[PDB]
């Protein structure tokens, strides 16, 4: 119980980061013309 | 035999043909005032 | 006999069947509560 | 086709398709009577409905027996 | 009884649409 | 008691600032 | 894109217009308010007057109760002061 | 390897995926997946929930003689309020679906999902090169999700007090509601109810107009649709015809020519609408209610004369006087 | 002819006041509740 | 629980019947030859 | 153009035109009546 | 020949146009709004429903209506002239003869205006698809303000003209006939709720993504009153939704034909569950459950819940909006709750 509390705690970190460092990678760059 | 109730119904029958009379009245006529081709 | 010449062939596209299949299932879905009441 | 006793019998009966009588024909008779249809519903509607009452016509489960 | 039948129905339902999706008419351009 | 006679003439003011404007004719 | 009648945006314009309407909305204007100001649209619509919904001491309602005899029974329900 | 993040990076977003897995389909994929297997449980084998702190459980799951109508994932608990309940919160899960846990699991991976969801419905756009704004559309929706499942219950104080997961769970909610609120009697829920009906009028009228204006390119024994490629050039009816028709039927400037601006009064209105009412649920969720017109004209001596407002008031302390039958001990109800 | 755009912001001004007229009505008429 | 006897029956071939018509149609639409 | 005056649309525009003001009229009168 | 001189004067198209249908919807049309209007300022409901009904009397636009008749009248027609008001105005009033006045006028008037679009339709040549849709808010009006109300004891019953008077009629459904629950009802909303959705989601998809026709930022300029190439792209559109929802449309003719159909089915199914609620087969309750709750104390859902929101609507309701019955229900027999 106290141990899911950590799992769950890593696994939304997990995502979290992949999220932020995600549109961090030149996001705007990203698309059909100008970038 | 003819009770105030079917008198009535004389009076909103009599009432209503006025009504569409008038309206084709006026409508006939101003019909035939203008439509030329 | 004659092959009747007023014939013609029936048609059910797949997305057909799909939107068919989404109502008969969801109505079921809605009714089966009063049917078992 | 196929002819047959009964249906040369009644070949008349079907064969004057499409004839139609000239210009406005019937018409303004018809509409007379159809006049007066409307105007007789309008009164077994307001006898039912009590709002043309006549003695004699009783609209109740009574003038019964 | 019931409760199966409410389940199996929305089983049901849920296949559809997986089907629907992965497996509708490709959408064809132009000639068609 | 009515103040209204306030509101009144702010109230054709904005208006007013714009019409000399038409008449004035320049700048809108 | 037109029809016979005279484009709406001329007419709002026109100074005839207004000399017309300036002196017919206003007309019709105090009229309706005379209407209820002096009282006679309370008559022509039956409508209560703040004194007349009640006897000053009944605190019942004056329900019609039926229909044929109705106009007759609302007549008797304006008598107790009503 | 380009270098695997750098990959990552291309595959998520990648625009030839059968789904679009986004940045924020990162979010949105485990958080929906989690909303709805726990849910799916709990509407079918979920145990009695006791929704008001006053240990009185209300089953709401099939399993526990619920049927599709009536059964419903109850609100967690009122002695829990507003405080957070993760499972890890619970001595046991036994204790966790007595009190409603399964409830925040799940409106939060919701609420948190379908926001990202809407973060996806730019995203494609954006690797697409159309305009943005569909997203705003579903701002609407969205933001009456979040009204009814969030916003509600901070403003009364608990989370027992937003709206249940089913479908006799939501008529609860309304009828409450307007016991407490007198919503019907209030701007904000009027233009929700106008921008509804207007849509569905709206959504009927645009639907036969050009339904009703075709070209003609099907035989008359073949669907009047085939009438139509997927890649066509020019348009598929006579939106000049069209307005010919409904401009008589009411009057010329009156009526749409420009499809543009009829395409965005179609989408304006509604989404408005709601957005209004959307509001109006996260307005009334501060006690600004409804307006109150009870007792208001009175006659000359003092007397009370109703109006069809009072009628609604007898209705209205009818719902007030039996919800929560056992859950109140003093006079007013603040809460 | 008279300028639209003064037909307007007076025919304009002109209702907020008859509208603004039965807003005051709210808190005194009969519609009151004193 | 205290349900109706024939809901199960009532439901099944609510569901049945008009699906099987459907795919019927839809399975000789699809084996048309061209 | 030579257009006319009185027309159908004319007649429409005032069906609902001159009653109108004539009940705005009488309700602005109401915002006065007490007890 | 004068018939086709009245025709040719009728169908010339005017500013208002207005055909032979007019002769019916703009004498009711008018007559309808009318009376409303003249109700809702003037006419009381006093006599009626002991009630405060118009400006006149200090009600304000959302209490204001045009109240029906007393109960008495029963399903009488209250023509100004029949045996009620007999030929007198004022006492018409007084009996609520202004609402079967409108009721039946409205109701012509939406004959006429079906006709119209019919009869526009034909002379301009187009398919009459606006006017199969129009039936849907026929059947509303019709079922449910002359069909219900003439399976109960009378006019009294039916809605009432007014805004807050037909909150009533939505309170009073759901006390009574418990009508949330009903399987009718429930696909009525999901077509109207379901219908404005294909309306705002459509709408949005076509204007993000519209192909670029001019060198603006406001794009509403750029736009072709005369055809030609499609304003917005169509394939577009399909890729996007079919990545982000899954489907997505690929047929603007059956696009738009579903967009009939969705809210033009949901209003008649609405219609369908009232008419059955005219003779009260209302959908009120689910046997299984009640007879568990008898037996069972600790059994509760939220469908017993709402059961008793019920008893509470029609206990405090029932006197003062069944005048005619004259209710007398004392302190102690009041359902409540405790404290409330
Ligand atoms: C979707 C498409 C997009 C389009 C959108 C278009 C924009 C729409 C904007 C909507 C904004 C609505 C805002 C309403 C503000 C109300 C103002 C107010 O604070 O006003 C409050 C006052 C209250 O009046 C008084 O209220 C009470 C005050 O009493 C209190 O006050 C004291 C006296 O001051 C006394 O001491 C007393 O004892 C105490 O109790 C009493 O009842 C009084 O008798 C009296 O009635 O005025 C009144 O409300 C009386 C007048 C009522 C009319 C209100 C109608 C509102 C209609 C909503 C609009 C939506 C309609 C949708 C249709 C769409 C069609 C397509
Ligand atoms: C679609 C396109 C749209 C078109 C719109 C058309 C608009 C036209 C509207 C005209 C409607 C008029 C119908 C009036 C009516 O009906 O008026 C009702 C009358 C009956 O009147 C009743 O009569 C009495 C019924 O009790 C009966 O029982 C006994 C005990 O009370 C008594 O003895 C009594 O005499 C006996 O009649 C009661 O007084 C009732 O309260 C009521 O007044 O029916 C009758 O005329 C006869 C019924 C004719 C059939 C048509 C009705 C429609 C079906 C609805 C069924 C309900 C579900
Ligand atoms: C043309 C459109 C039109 C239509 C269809 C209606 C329809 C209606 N009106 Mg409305 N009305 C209209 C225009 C219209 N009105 C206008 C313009 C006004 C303003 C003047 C009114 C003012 C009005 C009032 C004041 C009232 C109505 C009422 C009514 C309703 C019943 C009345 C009735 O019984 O008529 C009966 C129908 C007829 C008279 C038609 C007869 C037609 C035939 C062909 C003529 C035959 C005539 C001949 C003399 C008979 C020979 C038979 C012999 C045995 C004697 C009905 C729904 C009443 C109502 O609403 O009640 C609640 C009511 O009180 N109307
Ligand atoms: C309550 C909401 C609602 C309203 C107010 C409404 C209103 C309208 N819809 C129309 C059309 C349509 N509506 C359609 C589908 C829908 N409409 C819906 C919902 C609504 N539709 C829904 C949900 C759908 C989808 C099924 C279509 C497909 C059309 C049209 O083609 C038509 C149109 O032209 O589109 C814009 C217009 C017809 C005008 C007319 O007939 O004049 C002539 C008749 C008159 C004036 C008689 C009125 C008589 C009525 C019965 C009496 C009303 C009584 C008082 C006058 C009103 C005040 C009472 C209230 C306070 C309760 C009208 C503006
Ligand atoms: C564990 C268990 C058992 C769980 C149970 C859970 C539970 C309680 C669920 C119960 C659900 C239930 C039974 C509810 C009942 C509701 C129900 C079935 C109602 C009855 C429906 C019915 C037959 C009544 C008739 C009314 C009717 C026709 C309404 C239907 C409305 C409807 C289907 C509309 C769909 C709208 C919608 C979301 C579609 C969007 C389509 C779309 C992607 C278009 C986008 C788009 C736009 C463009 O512009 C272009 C250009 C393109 C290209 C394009 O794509
Ligand atoms: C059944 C219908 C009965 C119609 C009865 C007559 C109504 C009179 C309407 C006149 C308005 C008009 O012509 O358009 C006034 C202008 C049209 O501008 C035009 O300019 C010229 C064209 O050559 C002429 O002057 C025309 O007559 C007209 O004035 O507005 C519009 O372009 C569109 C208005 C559409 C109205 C839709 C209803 C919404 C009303 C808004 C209120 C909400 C707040
Ligand atoms: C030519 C074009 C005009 C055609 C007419 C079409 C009809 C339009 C609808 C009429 C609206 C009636 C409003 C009215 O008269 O209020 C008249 C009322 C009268 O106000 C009353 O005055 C006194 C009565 O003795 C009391 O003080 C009352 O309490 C009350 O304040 O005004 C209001 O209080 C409400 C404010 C106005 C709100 C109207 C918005 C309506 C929006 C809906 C639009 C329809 C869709
Ligand atoms: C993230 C992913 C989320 C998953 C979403 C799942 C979507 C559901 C798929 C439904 C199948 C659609 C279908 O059969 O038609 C798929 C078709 C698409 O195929 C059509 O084919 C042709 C028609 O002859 C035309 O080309 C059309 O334009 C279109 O392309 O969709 C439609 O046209 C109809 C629009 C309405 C879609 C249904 C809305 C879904 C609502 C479901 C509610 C039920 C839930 C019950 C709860 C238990
Ligand atoms: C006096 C004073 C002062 C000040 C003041 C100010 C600063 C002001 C301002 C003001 C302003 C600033 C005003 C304004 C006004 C306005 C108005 C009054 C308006 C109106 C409008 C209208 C009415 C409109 C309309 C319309 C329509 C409806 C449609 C479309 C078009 C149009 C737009 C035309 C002081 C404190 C020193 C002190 C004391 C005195
Ligand atoms: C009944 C009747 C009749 C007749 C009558 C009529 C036909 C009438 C009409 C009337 C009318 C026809 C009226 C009207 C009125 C109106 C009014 C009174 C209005 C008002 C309005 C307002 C107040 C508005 C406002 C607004 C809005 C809505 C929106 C937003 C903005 C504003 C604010 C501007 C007869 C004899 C046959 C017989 C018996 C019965
Ligand atoms: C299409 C059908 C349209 C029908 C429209 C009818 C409108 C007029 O309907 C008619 O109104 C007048 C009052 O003004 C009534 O007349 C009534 O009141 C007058 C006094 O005002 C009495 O002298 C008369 O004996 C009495 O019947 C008629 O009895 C009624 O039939
Ligand atoms: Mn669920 Ca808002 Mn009635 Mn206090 Mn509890
Ligand atoms: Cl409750
Ligand atoms: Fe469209």
């Amino acid at each position: 119980m106290e141990t899911l509390k950590i799992t769950v705690y890593i696994v939304v970190t997990f995502f979290v980061l992949l999220f932020v460092f995600g549109f961090l990678s030149g996001d705007p760059a990203r698309n059909p013309k100008r970038k | 035999t003819i009770t105030p109730s079917l008198k009535g119904f004389f009076i909103g029958l009599l009432s209503g043909a006025v009504v569409l009379g008038l309206t084709f009245a006026v409508l006939i006529a101003i019909s035939q005032i203008d439509k030329v081709q | 006999m004659e092959p009747n010449p007023n014939r013609q062939p029936v048609e059910l596209n797949r997305t057909s069947l799909y939107l068919g299949l989404l109502l008969i299932l969801v109505l079921a879905l809605l009714f089966s509560s009063y049917f078992f009441n | 086709a196929r002819r047959t006793w009964l249906g040369d019998i009644l070949r008349p009966l079907n064969s004057e398709y499409g004839k139609v009588a000239p210009g406005w024909g019937t018409t303004p008779l018809m509409a007379v009577f159809m006049g007066l249809f409307l105007v007789f519903l309008l009164i077994i509607l307001e006898i039912y409905n009590s709002t043309l009452i006549l003695d004699g016509v009783n609209v109740s489960w009574k003038a019964l027996g | 009884m019931e409760t199966i039948t409410y389940v199996f129905i929305f089983a049901c339902i849920i296949a559809l649409f997986f089907f629907a999706i992965f497996f509708r008419e490709p959408p064809r351009i132009t000639k068609k | 008691i009515a103040q209204l006679t306030m509101i009144a003439m702010i109230g054709i003011a904005g208006p007013m600032i714009i019409f000399l404007l038409a008449v004035r004719r320049g700048n809108l | 894109g037109t029809t016979g009648e005279r484009p709406f945006s001329d007419i709002i314009t026109s100074v005839r217009y207004w000399v017309i309407h300036s002196i017919t909305i206003p007309a019709l204007f105090i009229a309706g308010w005379l209407f209820v100001s002096t009282g006679l649209a309370y008559d022509v619509f039956g409508t209560p007057r703040p004194d007349s919904y009640y006897a000053q001491e009944q605190r019942s309602i004056p329900l019609v109760t039926d229909r044929f005899e109705a106009k007759q029974q609302v007549e008797t329900f304006l008598e107790q002061l009503k | 390897s380009a270098n695997l993040w750098e990959r990552f990076c291309n595959w998520v977003t990648s625009t030839d995926n059968r789904l679009y897995v986004g940045w924020f389909g990162v979010i949105m994929i485990p958080t929906l997946l989690a909303a709805t297997i726990c849910f799916v449980i709990a509407f079918i084998a979920a145990p009695p929930v006791d929704i008001d702190g006053i240990r009185e459980p209300v089953s709401g799951s099939l399993l526990y003689g619920n049927n599709i109508i009536t059964g419903a994932v109850v609100p967690s608990s009122n002695a829990i309020g507003l405080h957070f309940y993760p499972i890890w919160e619970a001595a046991s899960l036994d204790e966790w679906l007595y009190n409603g846990g399964p409830y925040q699991l799940i409106i939060f991976h919701f609420l948190l999902g379908a926001s990202c969801y809407m973060g996806r419905q730019w995203e494609l756009s954006y690797r697409l090169g159309m305009r943005p704004w569909i997203c705003v559309a579903y701002s609407a929706p969205l933001a009456s999700a979040f009204a009814v499942f969030l916003i509600y219950p901070i403003g009364q104080g608990s989370f027992s007090d937003g709206m249940p997961l089913g479908i006799s769970g939501t008529f609860n909610f309304m009828i409450v509601f307007q016991a407490e609120h007198n919503i019907l009697m209030h701007p904000f829920h009027q233009l929700g109810v106008a921008g509804v009906f207007g849509g569905a009028l709206f959504c009927a009228m645009h639907g036969s107009l050009v339904t009703s204006s075709l070209i003609r390119e099907t035989t008359e024994t073949e669907s009047a649709n085939y009438g139509y490629k997927f890649g066509q050039e020019e348009e598929t009816y006579n939106i000049v015809a069209a307005h010919g028709y409904f401009g008589r039927l009411i009057f010329q400037y009156a009526s749409f020519n420009n499809s543009r601006s009829l395409h965005f009064f179609l989408a304006a209105w509604p989404v408005v609408g709601v957005w209004f009412t959307a509001l109006g649920i996260s307005t009334m969720a501060f006690n600004l209610n409804g307006f109150n017109f009870n007792h208001s004209v009175i006659d000359a001596k003092g007397n009370v004369i109703n109006t069809w407002a009072d009628i609604i008031n007898r209705a209205n302390l009818g719902m007030e006087v039996m919800h929560e039958r056992n859950a109140h001990n003093f006079p007013l109800d603040l809460a | 002819r008279i300028p639209l755009w003064i037909v307007a912001t007076v025919a304009g001004m002109g209702v907020i006041v008859i509208v603004g007229l039965f807003f005051y009505g709210a808190y005194a008429g009969l519609g009151s509740s004193l | 629980m205290e349900v109706n006897q024939l809901g199960l029956i009532a439901t099944a071939l609510f569901v049945l019947v008009p699906s099987v018509f459907l795919i019927i149609l839809y399975v000789q639409t699809e084996s048309q030859q061209k | 153009v030579s257009y006319p005056i009185f027309t159908v649309r004319w007649v429409a525009v005032h069906t609902l035109a001159v009653p109108t003001i004539f009940f705005l009229g009488a309700i602005a009168a109401m915002q006065f009546i007490q007890r | 020949g004068w018939f086709d001189i009245l025709d040719d004067w009728l169908k010339r198209d005017r500013f208002v146009f207005v055909g032979w249908s007019g002769i019916l919807l703009f004498p009711c049309a008018y007559l309808a709004l009318g009376g409303w209007l003249t109700g809702t300022t003037f006419v009381t409901s006093w006599y009626t429903h002991g009630l405060a009904s118009s400006y006149l009397e200090g009600c304000n636009f959302l209490t204001v209506a045009v109240s029906t008749p007393a109960n008495s009248m029963g399903h009488s027609l209250l023509l100004l002239w029949g045996p009620e008001a007999q030929g007198d105005f004022t006492r018409w009033c007084q009996l609520g003869g202004l609402w079967t006045f409108i009721a039946l006028h409205g109701a012509f008037g939406l004959i006429g205006f079906m006709l119209r679009q019919f009869e526009i339709a034909r002379l301009v040549g187009v398919r009459p698809y606006n006017a199969i849709a129009f039936s849907a808010p026929i059947a509303v009006f019709v079922s449910v303000f002359l069909i219900y109300p003439l399976g109960q004891s009378s006019w009294f019953f039916a809605p009432s003209f007014g805004v807050a008077a037909i909150f009533r009629f939505l309170l009073f459904f759901q006390g009574f006939h418990n009508w949330t629950l009903n399987p009718f009802h429930m696909m009525g909303v999901a077509g109207v709720l379901g219908g404005a959705l294909l309306c705002a989601i459509h709408g949005a998809t076509v204007e993000n993504t519209l192909f670029q026709d001019g060198e603006g930022a406001s794009t509403f300029r750029a736009f072709n009153p005369t055809q030609a190439e499609e304003t917005y792209s169509m394939v577009t559109a399909n890729r996007f939704w079919s990545q982000i929802f899954g489907i997505a449309f690929s047929n603007k003719r059956w696009l738009h034909f579903f967009m009939l159909f969705v809210p033009v089915t949901g209003l008649w199914m609405s219609a369908i569950g009232v008419v059955g609620l005219a003779l009260n087969l209302r959908s009120y309750d689910f046997i299984s459950q009640e007879i568990r709750a008898a037996e069972d104390p600790e059994f509760e859902t939220f469908y017993t819940k709402n059961l008793l929101l019920n008893e509470g609507i029609r206990a405090w309701m029932a006197p003062q909006d069944q005048p005619h019955e004259n209710f007398v229900f004392p302190e102690e027999v009041l359902p409540r709750g405790n404290a409330l």
